[PDB]
């Protein structure tokens, strides 16, 4: 029942920076909060316990502290292995455990713009009675792009679905792919389909389109 | 000397007042010192050597009180006794200040140095330091046509002013800041411990008066969050914390019953907390509130009294000197300079009669001071 | 309904410096993101930098990486593009911009008119 | 060395039943309380239940009360979690943690030794192979720069499918997207590669799609337009 809000839901930093993640409790638990680190695919690992004391086995760059009901985790020199999700758990009683939402520290980089591509549905798929166009956004650094499908300027909703990859290992850039699924009974609507893409490093929304 | 006829009444008035007041004050001071002629732990020796400086400054005064317009070696002795008055006052006030700061910040390091050996060593160290401060300003005989000691490329003026006055001022101020922070940080600590005890008692009351165990859980979780950081504030602190360990154990024993859903058994198991409180923590709260006022109050008022004597006796004269020399490097002489230095020297010598005010509230036999 | 105006400019020689500023009139900034842009004569509206809400980010393009710096002060609702080590390729108008989204999705609607900043 | 081990995850129907088992080694489950923390796919951690076999204090989260039951057979030194009446949002990775009793430093440390986590899947869909569809690029697809190219792998179940281009020859610029769960309970996936212009390099690109739980190895080809 004790809420636990962890504010900076995604940090971007480079190797050697000093990051700081904060966390605030609904009630006033005592200095009993723990900080974890979950590399993608693995289980969490204890880093701080009793809100300030460093666990035995982790490097000494992590250092938590407490001020009232405002708990904060600071990393001093962000080595290239401190790139994971960091949670914030309070532990006051056994049945009163509530975790934070988890901040994802990621690699700082220079802003790139997505190279938008659109793909018509294959006629092999149209034999099955369904049609799925897909708009591909490629190699943009901030994961804040927005896709908005348009069928003769009709803003579609509920029939689109996207999935972004993780940060690339080579150049630390993402890649997104929104797909718009329709039935062939509905694919025979307005004969031009467009994909509008707004990105933070984009002046005007790029519209890649094609006619049916 | 346009106000010499004015000075012929002004300076004998002030120096007669200083002579009589400081003489009778230090007279009763060293009489009470004789009344306690052996017990001088760590501060009474500072107070007594500062008394020595003041009283030799007074015994060299009766030649200077007879003044008009009108020897030489006697005038050099008056110069050296003035300087071993003012610089000894400054450095001994700041050594007494760091003594109090050491006492009321690191008391174990204070008891390390509370013995007579290191204390008297540092005393004789600053005493030879003030003897080292006065002889460089004694090269020429001040006789010029009394003395005409007042005036006089100079560069060592602000150097001596800094080392002599500025460094000491910064020290006493940081000592005062450390004392105020240490006495203000074990103040909010006691405030929050009392707040934890109050919320523990209030939630115990709402437990013993409430039903609907969904709220006895809400009271017990606040009680546990209060106890967990109430125990955070050696062979007696161990028994202090063991009481809170068994208190949190009883809290958990009640809280698991509340989770099971036995609201009567939960208030029954929460009833034992007042017994645990009375048996373990009631006999410690009085100690933690009263003992941890007394010696530190003496230290705080001593530091603030040294600060006010400092900023009303050694600040005007030395800022007047830094003002008179800040006129240099850019380029009548007896206009707004002689009466300014006159009255500021009157203050720097009025410290000698404001010095019993240090003892009557600070140290060196406050028995007759209270009497 | 809320437009903004920008400051700064001038003909500065290479190796010089400036300090741009776009000031917003009619809306708060402490919850939005202010980004700078650039238009050379012939080249269409490149990106320069962006300031996130409060201490959670400040990202620059690859060309101006290291030379520039965007600060943010919510007192007068202004952000400053401090330009340093100006190579002679930065001769372009410097528009400011604000996004209608608070998830930093970059929906730029209000721009301004820019300040011509030429180097030799 | 202390080492937690989970077992029992897999596929169940919505409303079915399942038994996770958290075996322990090193320490004994008597001296420690064993918890269960689950993590929905692409979400944060949440606490579920615990047991304290020293006393018996089985408590549960508000969303699993009356539906989960936690047991601890300390003769086997394991702990069990009986998940029945499973809803759709109960698919997650269920970790098993460890928490020391009060008083002292064993309590002040939180969950310090976790398991590896076992994944459960609550679905009403059955196993089926994927229908690979090409994402063909046109000749106008940036004639002069680079032209993206991919193939769509949709309508398959269960989860794991790996895709490679030209039998692992193309590894540069290949982005395989995380499988999104379609509205019909099936999975959809896209894998694209950014190969240059000039008739796409005139290589007959193929995306090798193999789905081992359905023994499907459709390797479709992609051609420009
Ligand atoms: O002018 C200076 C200092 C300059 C100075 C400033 C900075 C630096 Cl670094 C070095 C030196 N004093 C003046 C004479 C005092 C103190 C030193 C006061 N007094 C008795 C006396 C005698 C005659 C009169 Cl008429 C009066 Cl009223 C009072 C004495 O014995 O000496």
């Amino acid at each position: 029942d004790i809420q636990m809000t962890q504010s900076p839901s995604s940090l971007s930093a480079s190797v050697g920076d000093r990051v700081t993640i904060t966390c605030r409790a609904s009630q006033s638990v005592s200095s009993a909060v723990a900080w974890y680190q979950q590399k993608p695919g693995k289980a969490p690992k204890l880093l701080i316990y009793s809100a300030s004391s460093l666990y035995s086995g982790v490097p000494s760059r992590f250092s938590g502290s407490r001020s009232g009901t405002d708990f904060t985790l600071t990393i001093s020199s962000l080595q290239p292995e401190d790139f994971a999700t960091y949670y914030c758990q309070q532990y006051l009683y056994y049945s009163l455990v509530t975790f934070g939402q988890g901040t994802k520290v990621e690699i700082k980089r220079t802003v790139a713009a997505p190279s938008v591509f659109i793909f018509p549905p294959s006629d092999s798929q149209l034999k099955s009675g369904t049609a799925s166009v897909v708009c591909l956004l490629n190699n943009f650094y901030p994961r804040e792009a927005k896709v908005q499908w348009k069928v003769d300027n009709a803003l579609q909703s509920g029939n689109s679905q996207e999935s972004v990859t993780e940060q690339d290992s080579k150049d630390s850039t993402y890649s997104l792919s929104s797909t718009l699924t329709l039935s062939k009974a509905d694919y025979e609507k307005h004969k031009v389909y467009a994909c509008e893409v707004t990105h933070q490093g984009l002046s005007s929304p790029v519209t890649k389109s094609f006619n049916r | 000397y346009a106000h010499h006829s004015t000075a012929r009444i002004v300076m004998p008035l002030h120096y007669s007042l200083v002579f009589i007041i400081g003489l009778v004050g230090n007279l009763l001071a060293l009489v009470v010192i004789v009344q306690n002629r052996k017990k001088i732990n760590s501060t009474t020796l500072y107070s007594t050597n500062l008394v020595i400086s003041d009283i030799l400054f007074t015994t060299a005064l009766p030649t200077r009180i007879a003044y008009y317009a009108m020897g030489d070696a006697l005038c050099r002795i008056t110069a050296l006794v003035f300087y071993i008055n003012t610089y000894a006052g400054v450095n001994f006030m700041t050594c007494l200040s760091i003594d109090r700061f050491i006492a009321v910040v690191h008391p174990l390091r204070y008891n390390k140095i509370k013995r007579i050996e290191h204390a008297k060593g540092v005393c004789i160290f600053v005493w030879i330091l003030v003897f080292a401060q006065t002889l460089p300003l004694l090269i020429n005989p001040m006789s010029k046509q009394t003395c005409m000691e007042y005036p006089n490329l100079p560069w060592i003026l602000l150097g001596a002013c800094f080392i002599g006055y500025v460094l000491p001022l910064i020290i006493i101020l940081i000592c005062y800041s450390q004392i105020c922070c240490k006495l203000f940080r074990a103040r909010r600590q006691l405030a929050d411990l009392e707040d934890n005890w109050e919320t523990l008692n209030d939630n115990l009351k709402v437990i013993e008066k409430a039903d609907n165990a969904a709220q006895v859980k809400d009271a017990l979780t606040k009680m546990r969050a209060a106890a967990l950081d109430a125990q955070k504030a050696s062979p007696e602190m161990k028994d202090f914390r063991h009481g809170f360990d068994i208190l949190v154990g009883q809290i958990d024993d009640a809280l698991k019953l509340a989770n099971e859903g036995k609201v009567k058994e939960a208030q029954a198991a929460a009833e034992q907390l007042k017994t645990t409180r009375n048996a373990y923590i009631q006999k410690y709260l009085e100690r933690a509130r009263s003992t941890l006022s007394g010696v530190n109050k003496k230290a705080l008022n001593t530091i603030i009294l040294i600060i006010v004597v400092f900023v009303l006796c050694f600040t005007p004269y030395h800022v007047a000197i830094i003002q008179h020399m800040i006129k240099k490097l850019r380029f009548s002489q007896r206009h707004s300079f002689q009466i300014s230095l006159h009255f500021t020297v009157c203050l720097m010598n009025f410290n000698c009669c404001m010095d019993p005010f240090i003892y009557f509230f600070a140290c060196k036999g406050y028995k007759r001071k209270v009497m | 309904q809320v437009q903004l105006q920008e400051s700064g400019g001038g003909l500065v020689q290479p190796g010089g410096s400036l300090r741009l500023s776009c000031a917003a009139s009619g809306r708060t900034i402490s919850r939005y993101a202010m980004s700078w842009f650039r238009q050379a004569p012939g080249k269409e509206r490149e990106f320069v930098a962006v300031a996130r809400r409060s201490g959670d980010g400040a990202f620059y393009a690859d060309s101006v990486q290291g030379r520039f710096t965007v600060s943010r002060d919510d007192a007068k609702n202004t952000v400053y593009l401090q330009m340093n080590s100006l190579k002679p390729e930065d001769t372009a108008v410097y528009y400011c911009a604000i996004d209608s989204d608070t998830f930093y999705s970059g929906s730029y609607d209000y721009w301004g008119q820019g300040t011509q900043v030429t180097v030799s | 060395e202390v080492q937690l081990v989970e077992s029992g995850g897999g596929l169940v129907q919505p409303g079915g039943s399942l038994r996770l088992s958290c075996a322990a080694s090193g320490f004994n489950v008597v001296d420690f309380s064993l918890h269960w923390v689950r993590q929905a796919p692409g979400k944060g951690l949440e606490w579920v239940a615990y047991i304290s076999s020293s006393s018996g204090s089985t408590s549960y989260a508000d969303s699993v009360k009356g539906r989960f039951t936690i047991s601890a057979d300390t003769s086997k030194n394991t702990a069990y979690l009986q998940m029945n009446s499973l809803r759709a949002e109960d698919t997650a990775v269920y970790y098993c943690a460890r928490w020391g009793y009060w008083p002292g430093e064993p309590w002040w440390k939180a969950f310090d030794y976790w398991g590896q986590g076992t994944l459960v899947t609550v679905s009403s869909a059955s196993t089926k192979g994927p229908s690979v569809f090409p994402l063909a690029p046109s000749s106008k697809s940036t004639s002069g720069g680079t032209a993206a190219l991919g193939c769509l792998v949709k309508d398959y179940f269960p989860e794991p499918v790996t895709v490679s281009w030209n039998s692992g020859a193309l590894t540069s610029g290949v982005h395989t997207f995380p499988a999104v769960l379609q509205s019909s309970g099936l999975y959809s996936l896209s894998s694209v590669v950014t190969v240059p212009s000039s008739s796409l390099g005139t290589q007959t690109y193929i995306c090798n799609v193999n789905h081992k739980p359905s023994n499907t190895k459709v390797d479709k080809k992609v051609e420009p337009k």
